[PDB]
């Protein structure tokens, strides 16, 4: 065996020389040990994490929380981060959620972001800010076809500190849930009835969060409100799973126990003499509700004060009580709404059709000065859409319209 | 000296994309900028102009007939021995680009492992040992093949760019406009068809 | 119903200059050339028809070829008698129906796509077509010519959008195409004269063998002189013969600002001066050495490519100090490829696609150092 | 001083005498919303509302604290909107002599003067919207600072008026100006100017620059390329000397001038020459009895640059000196005398690749810097358009 | 279980025509039928080995040196398949040629390599080399049935348009056998096959 | 870690290299055996006598052809054991062979041997054909032709590349059928004994004397060809044996 033999050492021998060259420039160019990453510039807040992985999973280990919704896709874009150094240039996908303005301040996509050297953080107190509470159901009625009002209780006492307008983030383990274990008044009952909703079976394959928006006004304590809307396949897609999370927290009744995870958002009024207008939908009727409210004895104020509810029958309004002693107690607020389609037995005498149209041809049409007023809506795509259309059309820099759409 | 002449012919004569079409994988995939394809083509010399004569060296010491010991060729050693040259080389290039890396470590991505396996190097080691060319005329014409593809690579990118207010079809935008680009790019690189040495 | 100020603060006066009038301004430009390569090219045709036959053979040639007895029937004749009218009369049998096929086929593409995308037509095919016609040989056969037109308007123009959105010269794609697919049509000793069975080959080809003294033209037996190559009675591509013509229309379209004499002007600078490098260097074997600029100036396609196709706006460089550097490229490339290059004798055509691929790097150059001069704030 | 080569000087028929005379008198005047760039209107005024001289009628939203003020007292009859409510004019009727008066200093103080001080009387008294920045051409923040002023105080534009002619008969309210911006500037104050003679400023600060040559040479951006390159983190302020004039008013008698001499030239006016009017004046009552039978167009500003005075728009505009009237019916190198290269720079605005064309100076350009370019074109682009289109992304992008 | 992979790499995920790995070798071979039929054997035959044997070794490779490692075992591969076919078979044998060489530097071996043998199991990786070299061939043999029929009349060396040099009637194309034909070639297929698969197009 | 990453190189180094060292060494020898085969193969082929099967092949080859020496410095007859020459490794050697010179060195080949063999075909007891081979480096590959020369020392009757290592399509078309069989018939030299064969590039005029259509898209393997000829038809190579065989 003569050259089989000696072509193997000699061919080692390259190959040892080869990676020998490899491996000490590894040593050399290469980091070793563990990344230390500064949040916020603290040396407290500062994690010591060892090289590998994503930022917003390394982040969410330490005692810093960072709001995700699409989680590790780079596609919500609500988990912006100020990288002061390190990290790179912003990654293509990223510059599809982060204008160019916003990278020369240094904000990134955490999740799109992958650690692999020193980097510096500086989030701010809200981020920082969150708290894991697992309040206790109370009650689970429906207020709607399809929306019910959850109201949990303090385990810590007092009340969450949060904004008018905020959120919490709830997040549930893999758990099969059937449409039938919900219990629904009969009013409601009806459409349910019709096309059997009860039918459907939930199984979440693995833990999901998600967001809901609170219902509550900073002044009430010692329940947190919260309005949730059912998951049922698209109306143009029956061939689809149905509802995971928010078929989770309908199948709790009294006695039940949920996690919030902290509060969260960025959807808030501004603290100016402009008059203010509401546009509600559906699930959103929980964050107006607490504008309107806070608007009424945690401020007082006496600015004019407007909100437009789009429902599509009387069984679909809820709160109305509320609503009514609000606007009756204090005349700076009215509060209207329209039904896209009232029943026979509504006998509904008031506005009918869409906010989208309905706000316009009463209000708005004759509004001189549309413009010099402050926007807020929650709601389907279809009504926020058509709605900032219509607002555009008169007018309306974006500056002066807040969305927070639920989908 | 004769070694300019080499250098012509390494650039515009042997161009290897425009001429020999070498490497084309590489160069119709990250042709789209002209500072990341000169990223590109500043690598390319870098990984060619030191994979060429090392190989030269192992080719003409340990590979060569007759070399190591005499009635021994390990010539049957010559591809396995080159690629996993070029392929360390690359793996090396890999990590500079982690200081370099926003322009390129990032566009060229699964490319980046691919400088190796570019018919573009493994074919310029084949010329040195194909040819019979000293180590200063394998440093020569390493790095003049590099800069000849740099040049074709860098060129593609500002046409590229000077498309910007081109209005290419769909379906042919991206790759399939790009193949049609360096088609007609070889069609103005066939000037050089007759020149000899 | 009240547009915003945006629409009306559009500038009020135009100049009259539009891509229309630049279109008919080239297309008129080369009219000249055009119109003495048809008289050029039925000269040419007929010397050689009665250096080769005569009597009743010569009849019988005569009535063998469309070309031949098609001008005898509309009051030409073939006889070495023949004046201006019967030479021009001949030579439009050879260009016209290269043209129309050209202008046809070409068009149609032009159409079609404009119509499937829905485009609207451009006009600056009328320079393409007319161009393209005038840089294939006489004997061009015309479904050649579909071919070359069609390649050059689809592959190098319309899939990259249409005018003014490609990058390479199309009618010289065109010729390109014709150049590698069917050589033996549009290269040779048979090509270049439109009398059947005739071999001769053309001024550039005679010096890289011999020189000079090879400057013969077989038909007449005479000598090709410099002022002949000049005015254009040489054999040679219909259009691109007469230097005079060409520069005749090219100091127009120059004048009129529509042609850049910044690349004519490179062109010019990187020609004489590599030619005149070739000349002090010289060669004892390699003729085209001592061939000096003012002959490389009128032979081949030289005049016709730095007038009327060099100068393309939208394939050049689109940068004054790029524009120089792309002509001197192209008068670099042009003689290299003329001296040193064997296969070809004329290297026009590849030159300016050679420079075509790199003008935007010339650009590119030229914009990153006047970026770093903003940059700097221009040192103020 | 600095000589210009690269423009173009188009000879249109009907040149100014360069006599000033009383224009017909006006009784209309408009402020032009969409002329300001980048300006949501708050409005103050509604139609049927009685306004004073420097009374304000809007506010700017994403400008906060300027103030748009009446150029003259009267009567609001319509506040024009178009798409989306788009204020295209508030226009008032002139009636009366009530105006806001403002606080007077002596002449050797105003060089001497705070500089918030000075702000603040600008702002109120509306003089303000005068200045306009150059990297967005939009009227600088309240609180913003420039370490360059340029005063145009020439005017190149075909058919333009002289601005010796003007400056002379102001003279003392044109050094009196130039000192204000004297102390306004944290740098300097550019008087950018022909060869003429003009008034100088005693201050140290004012420096006077000649530019020479064809039609940009009186542009400020012609101006702030040679002697401020400007960029994001380099912004200019400009004023045109008649805002100047007004500024020194303001400053030494307490009001707001709104007087201006503005050249009525074209091929059909009969008379051209220079003309007395007031901001905001209504051309169509300005060009009355003044053109040739036949269907015309009034410009506001010059026929390179300026607005089709037409319906909403028929009032002259905040920055044009000029009123134009015409019958209805390599080229870029040369025409741009700027270090840059404006054919890649125009293919830029046409892609619409706005990083592009930040890199090669449109952050230094204005819509009329980009006129003759489009006067040129053979494929009859708009130039100007695709700018402003580049740089509102940029502003939004950024 | 169902051949959507060994199918799928042909129009959807084609190694030459979506992504662009391979194109080298389609420039060289495909003037001829016969040699780019080879070729796609060859590489459907390697690239499925190579990404077979990585995978074995997936979980144990280190980043460092992948690359040397996914080359040692395709040039070992393509070397040994020359020396078994030069001794045995070898009139075939000088038929594979310098293909060695270029079936080792042949991006499509590495790229599959890489993307999907390092995280993937065996038998699926080894269903990619076959499915990615069909869809090489794909492209290969339609880009070889324009280049030889056009440029030579010939398909697999059979005579389907009469040569005028051999007394017919059909004048061969001279462009169609140089390396530009294929690059429009390709691009024209691209672009059939973006626009019937519009899925692919580029933003 | 540094311990898995060199038992991993060394260990798959190792059982790569075995398998690709056995497989070559072991394998060489039948090679060798198959590739001397394809000479005699060869050889016959262009000699245009149908053989087939190696024993067959070797039969026939003995038969037919006759292997000679010659010295290229003088172009006449040497004798030595032609039938187990190998000209090859003589050039390798400066003993039997000579370093060419820039100018001299036409084929690019480094080195000639100064004796090459030659084949003589008999049809019967008379020498009907020589076969030379002739080599000149190609683009990617040597390339070694055989070339069969009628008596007439100027007619060449057919050509063959038996060991090309070109691409196939592009500069394997050395082995395509109708590209050897376009030289038969053509003149290697002109009138005052130069190399006239010339490999045009786009294709040689149809019933050209000297032209043979270059290969397509192959320029560079074509030039070696016409490299290889420019040499071996020259002074220092078969020049002056043809000179022989012309006068007989
Ligand atoms: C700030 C904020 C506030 C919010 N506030 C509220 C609130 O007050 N009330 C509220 O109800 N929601 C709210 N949401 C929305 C919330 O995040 C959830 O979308 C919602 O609670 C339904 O949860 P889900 O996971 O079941 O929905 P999904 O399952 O994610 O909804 C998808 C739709 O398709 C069906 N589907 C289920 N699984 C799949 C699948 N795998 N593929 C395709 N379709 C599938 C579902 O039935 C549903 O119709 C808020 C979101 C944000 C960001
Ligand atoms: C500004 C306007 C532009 C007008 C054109 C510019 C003038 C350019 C002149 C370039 C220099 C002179 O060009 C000169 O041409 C003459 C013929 O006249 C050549 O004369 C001769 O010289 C060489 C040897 O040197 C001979 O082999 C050959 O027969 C011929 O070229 C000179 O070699 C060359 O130097
Ligand atoms: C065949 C004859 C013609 C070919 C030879 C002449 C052309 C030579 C051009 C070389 C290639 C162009 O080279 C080009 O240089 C410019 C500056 O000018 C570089 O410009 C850029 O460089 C770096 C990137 O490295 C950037 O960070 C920087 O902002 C910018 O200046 C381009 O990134 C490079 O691609
Ligand atoms: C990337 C390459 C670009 C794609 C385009 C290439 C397409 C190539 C195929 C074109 C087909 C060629 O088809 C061609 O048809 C013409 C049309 O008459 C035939 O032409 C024949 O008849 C005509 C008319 O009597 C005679 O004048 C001519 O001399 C004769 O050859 C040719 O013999 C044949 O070669
Ligand atoms: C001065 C000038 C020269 C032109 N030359 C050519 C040319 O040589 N070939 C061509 O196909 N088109 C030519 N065109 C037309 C056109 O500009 C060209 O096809 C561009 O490449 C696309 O618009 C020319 C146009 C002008 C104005
Ligand atoms: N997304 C591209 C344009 C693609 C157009 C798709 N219809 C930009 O740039
Ligand atoms: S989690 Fe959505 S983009 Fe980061
Ligand atoms: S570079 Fe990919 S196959 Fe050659
Ligand atoms: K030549």
């Amino acid at each position: 065996m003569s050259t089989i033999i000696f072509g193997v050492v000699m061919f080692t021998l390259i190959i040892l020389a080869l990676v020998l060259v490899i491996l000490f420039a590894k040593s050399k160019l290469v980091p070793t040990g563990d990344i230390t990453i500064s949040i916020n510039g603290d040396p407290e807040k500062a994690i010591v994490t060892q090289p590998g992985g994503k930022l917003l999973t390394a982040l969410a280990g330490a005692g810093v929380f960072v709001s995700s919704a699409c989680g590790g896709g780079g596609s919500c874009g609500q988990c912006r981060v100020k990288i002061k150094s390190g990290g790179g240039d912003i990654l293509p996908t990223e510059l599809d959620h982060i204008s160019k303005g916003e990278a020369r301040e240094g904000e990134r996509l955490a999740c799109q972001v992958a650690v692999k050297a020193d980097m510096d953080l500086e989030l701010p107190e809200e981020i920082f800010g969150v708290k894991k509470w697992e309040c206790t159901v109370i009650s689970n009625d429906n207020k709607a076809t399809f929306i019910k009002e959850l109201k949990l209780a303090i385990p810590d006492g007092e009340s969450v500190p949060f904004r008018a307008g905020g959120y919490i983030q709830i997040e549930a383990p893999a758990h099969h849930v059937k449409y039938a274990d919900f219990d629904v008044p009969e009013k409601y009952r009806g459409d349910w009835d019709k096309f059997n909703l009860f039918r459907y079976e939930s199984k979440v394959d693995e833990p999901i969060i998600r967001a809901y928006s609170m219902a509550n006004y900073p002044e009430e304590f010692g329940i947190i409100m919260l309005n949730v809307r059912i998951a049922t396949p698209p109306p143009n897609n029956p061939n689809v799973p149905p509802g995971q999370m928010s078929s989770y927290i309908w199948s709790l009744k009294a006695g039940d126990k949920c996690t919030i995870s902290g509060p969260f958002g960025e959807f808030f009024a501004k603290d100016t003499d402009a008059e203010m207008v509401f546009i509600g939908g559906g699930a959103g009727m929980a964050p107006m509700r607490s504008h309107i409210f806070d608007q009424l004895k945690r401020l007082k104020s006496k600015r004019k004060m407007s909100y437009w509810y789009g429902a599509r029958s009387k069984r679909e309004m809820f709160y109305v009580e509320d609503f009514d002693g609000l606007a009756a107690e204090n005349d700076n607020f009215v509060w209207h709404c329209a039904l896209s389609d009232p029943q026979p037995e509504d006998n509904w005498t008031g506005y009918t059709g869409f906010i989208h149209n309905v706000l316009y041809e009463n209000y708005l049409k004759d509004h001189e000065a549309p413009e010099d007023c402050e926007y807020y809506m929650c709601g389907p795509p279809m009504m926020n859409a058509a709605v900032i259309n219509m607002l555009k059309n008169l007018g309306v820099e974006e500056e002066n319209i807040l969305l927070d759409d639920f989908g | 000296e004769h070694y300019i002449s080499l250098l012509v012919k390494s650039i515009f004569i042997e161009n290897m994309a425009l001429s020999f079409f070498l490497g084309m994988c590489t160069f119709l995939a990250v042709s789209k900028k002209v500072k990341t394809s000169f990223g590109l083509g500043i690598a390319v010399i870098v990984v060619l102009t030191i994979s060429v004569p090392v190989n030269n060296l192992v080719y003409n010491l340990v590979l060569k007939p007759d070399a190591l010991v005499e009635g021994v060729d390990l010539s049957f050693l010559n591809f396995i021995t080159f690629i996993g040259v070029i392929a360390a080389l690359v793996q090396i290039l890999e990590m500079i680009l982690d200081r370099f890396f926003p322009p390129l470590y990032n566009a060229l991505g699964i490319f980046l492992p691919l400088i190796t396996v570019n018919c573009a190097i493994f074919g310029g080691v084949s010329f040195m040992v194909q040819r019979d060319y000293s180590f200063a005329e394998s440093v020569v014409y390493g790095f003049g093949s590099g800069v000849g593809w740099m040049l074709a690579i860098v060129a593609l990118a500002g046409i590229r760019e000077k498309m910007k207010y081109s209005d290419v079809p769909p379906g042919l935008r991206g790759l399939g406009i790009t193949f049609i680009t360096a088609g007609l790019m070889a069609l103005g690189f066939m000037s050089f068809s007759g020149v000899q040495l | 119903y009240t547009p915003g100020l945006v629409t009306k603060r559009s500038s009020h006066v135009r100049d009259s200059v539009d891509l229309k009038r630049i279109m008919i301004m080239v297309w008129l430009a080369v009219f000249p050339a055009m119109f003495w390569g048809m008289y050029n090219a039925g000269g040419q045709a007929i010397a050689a028809l009665n250096h080769l036959y005569s009597g009743d053979q010569l009849a019988a040639i005569v009535a063998g070829n469309w070309h031949y007895w098609l001008t005898e029937m509309l009051g030409g004749t073939m006889s070495s008698d023949a004046g201006w009218g019967s030479k021009m009369l001949l030579g439009a049998t050879y260009f016209l129906p290269i043209y129309a096929t050209v202008f046809i086929v070409g068009g149609f593409w032009e159409v079609l796509f404009c119509m499937v995308r829905k485009h609207e037509v451009n006009e600056g095919f009328f320079v393409t077509s007319i161009l393209f016609a005038l840089i294939v040989p006489p004997t061009l056969p015309l479904w050649q010519a579909a071919l070359g037109i069609t390649f050059g308007v689809v592959v190098a123009k319309e899939v990259f959008g249409g005018t003014g959105r490609n990058f390479l010269n199309p009618a010289l794609a065109g010729r390109a195409f014709l150049f590698f697919a069917y050589p033996a049509q549009i290269s040779g000793d048979l090509v270049w004269t439109a009398a059947d069975g005739y071999s001769g080959a053309t001024a550039l080809s005679q010096w890289a063998q011999g020189g000079a003294g090879a400057l013969i033209n077989n038909a007449t037996g005479q000598t090709i002189t410099w002022m002949d190559a000049f005015i254009g009675n040489i054999p040679g591509s219909i259009g691109e013969v007469s230097t005079l013509a060409l520069m005749i229309g090219a100091a127009f379209i120059v004048y009129m600002g529509i042609a850049s004499w910044r690349i004519i002007g490179g062109v010019m600078i990187g020609m004489i001066l590599l030619s005149t490098l070739f000349n002090v260097i010289g060669s004892d074997t390699n003729a085209m050495f001592n061939m000096p600029w003012h002959w490389h100036l009128v032979l081949g396609g030289f005049a016709f490519g730095m007038f009327f196709m060099a100068t393309d706006p939208v394939s050049a460089s689109f940068t004054n100090s790029g524009k120089w550097a792309y002509g001197i490229l192209i008068g670099v490339m042009c003689v290299l490829i003329r001296v040193v290059n064997p296969a070809y004798p004329e290297g026009m055509m590849l030159a300016i696609l050679f420079a075509n691929l790199f003008a935007p790097l010339f650009d590119h150059v030229v914009v990153e150092r006047n970026i770093k001069r903003r940059l700097a704030r221009y040192g103020k | 001083m600095i000589t210009i080569k690269k423009g173009l000087d188009l000879p249109i028929a009907g040149t100014p005498s360069q006599v000033i005379s009383d224009g017909k008198a006006i009784k209309k005047v408009a402020l032009l919303g969409e002329e300001y760039v980048g300006m949501r209107p708050t409005m103050h005024v509604r139609v049927g509302d009685e306004v004073k001289k420097a009374q304000i009628l809007f506010e700017d939203k994403k400008n906060p604290g300027v103030k748009f003020t009446s150029p003259v007292s009267g009567k609001v009859v319509e506040i024009n909107r178009g798409a989306k409510r788009v204020l295209q004019s508030v226009v008032i009727e002139v009636a009366g002599d009530d105006q806001v008066t403002f606080d007077k200093f002596e002449a050797n103080q105003l060089a001497s003067l705070n500089r918030d001080a000075i702000k603040t009387q600008l702002v109120e008294s509306g003089l303000w919207t005068a200045f306009r920045t150059r990297p967005f051409s939009k009227v600088p923040a309240i609180d913003s600072t420039s370490e360059a002023i340029f005063v145009t105080a020439m005017d190149t534009n075909p058919l333009a008026a002289e601005p010796t002619v003007v400056i002379n008969e102001q003279s003392e309210a044109f050094v009196a100006g130039l000192d204000v911006l004297s102390a306004l500037t944290t740098g300097k104050v550019y008087v950018c100017k022909k060869g003429t003679s003009l008034p100088r400023s005693q201050q140290p600060n004012v420096e006077e620059h000649v530019f020479d040559g064809p039609h940009p040479a009186g542009l400020a951006g012609t101006h702030m390329h040679f002697l401020y390159p400007v960029s994001a983190d380099h912004v200019a302020w400009s004023i045109n000397y008649q805002d100047v004039i007004a500024v020194g008013q303001l400053f030494l008698t307490g009001e707001l001038y709104t007087q201006r001499v503005v050249s009525l030239a074209g091929p059909v006016v009969n008379k051209p020459r220079l003309v007395r009017t007031v901001m905001g004046a209504s051309l169509e009552q300005l060009v009355d009895s003044e053109i040739m039978p036949g269907e015309v167009r009034i410009i506001s500003g010059s026929v390179l640059s300026g607005t089709k005075a037409t319906g909403p728009h028929a009032y002259l505009g905040r920055y044009h000196l000029q009123v134009s009237v015409l019958r209805e019916g390599g080229n870029y190198e040369k025409v741009m005398p700027l270090d840059m290269e404006p054919t890649l720079l125009l293919r830029d605005l046409c892609a619409g690749d706005s990083d592009s064309a930040v890199r090669l100076g449109a952050l230094e350009l204005d819509e009329e810097d980009l006129a003759l370019c489009t006067f040129v074109c053979p494929g009859k682009y708009e130039y100007g358009q695709l700018l402003r289109e580049c740089l509102d992304k940029i502003e939004k992008e950024g | 279980e169902l051949k959507k992979s060994v199918l799928a790499p042909v129009l959807d995920n084609n190694p030459i025509a979506l992504q662009v790995l391979g194109v080298c070798s389609a420039l060289a071979v495909t003037t001829k039928l016969e040699t780019a039929f080879v070729m796609t054997l060859a590489v459907m035959f390697v690239t499925a080995l190579s990404n077979f044997f990585v995978s074995l070794i997936r979980n144990h490779i280190p980043n460092s040196v992948r690359i040397i490692v996914q080359m040692a075992i395709i040039a070992s591969l393509v070397i040994v398949v020359d020396q078994i076919l030069k001794a045995y078979l070898y009139d075939i044998s000088k038929q594979l040629s310098v293909f060695v060489g270029l079936i080792i530097t042949n991006c499509i071996v590495m790229g599959r390599a890489e993307a999907f043998a390092m995280k993937s199991e065996p038998i699926p990786s080894f269903i990619d080399g076959i499915g990615n070299g069909l869809g090489y061939g794909f492209v290969l043999m339609t880009v070889g049935f324009f280049r030889e029929l056009l440029g030579s009349g010939k398909l697999f060396g059979l005579e389907v348009l009469p040569l005028i040099s051999n007394g017919g009637w059909y004048q061969p194309n001279g462009l169609m056998l140089l390396a530009p034909s294929a690059f429009f070639l390709i691009g024209f297929m691209i672009w059939a096959i973006r626009t019937f698969k519009p899925e692919q197009v580029e933003a | 870690s540094i311990k898995k990453t060199l038992f991993v190189v060394i260990a798959l180094s190792l059982v790569c290299s075995i398998i690709v060292s056995a497989a070559a060494v072991g394998l060489r020898d039948k090679q060798k055996e198959n590739a001397a085969l394809d000479k005699q193969s060869k050889i016959l082929q262009v000699a245009g006598i149908e053989a087939k099967g190696s024993k067959q092949i070797v039969e026939l080859f003995n038969k037919s052809i006759e292997p000679r020496l010659v010295d290229f410095n003088t172009g006449d007859f040497v004798e030595g054991d032609a039938a187990n020459y190998d000209q090859r490794k003589a050039a390798k050697e400066a003993s039997e062979s000579i370093k060419l010179t820039a100018e001299q060195d036409k084929a690019k080949i480094q080195r000639r041997a100064n004796v090459g063999v030659v084949y003589l075909v008999k049809d019967g007891d008379k020498t009907s054909k020589v076969i030379l081979p002739v080599h000149g480096n190609g683009l990617w590959s040597m390339m070694y032709a055989f070339v069969a020369v009628e008596t007439d020392g100027n007619t060449v009757s057919g050509l063959t590349y038996y060991e090309q290592g070109e691409t196939p399509g592009l500069g394997g078309e050395v082995e395509n059928p109708a590209w050897r069989a376009q030289w038969v018939g053509k003149k290697l030299f002109d009138e005052n004994h130069k190399p006239a064969i010339k490999i045009v590039k786009g294709g040689a005029p149809q019933g050209s004397e000297h032209g043979v259509d270059g290969l397509s898209g192959a320029t560079l393997t074509s030039n070696g060809v016409q490299n290889t000829f420019d040499f071996w038809l020259g002074d220092m190579g078969f020049g002056p044996f043809l000179t022989k065989v012309r006068d007989g």
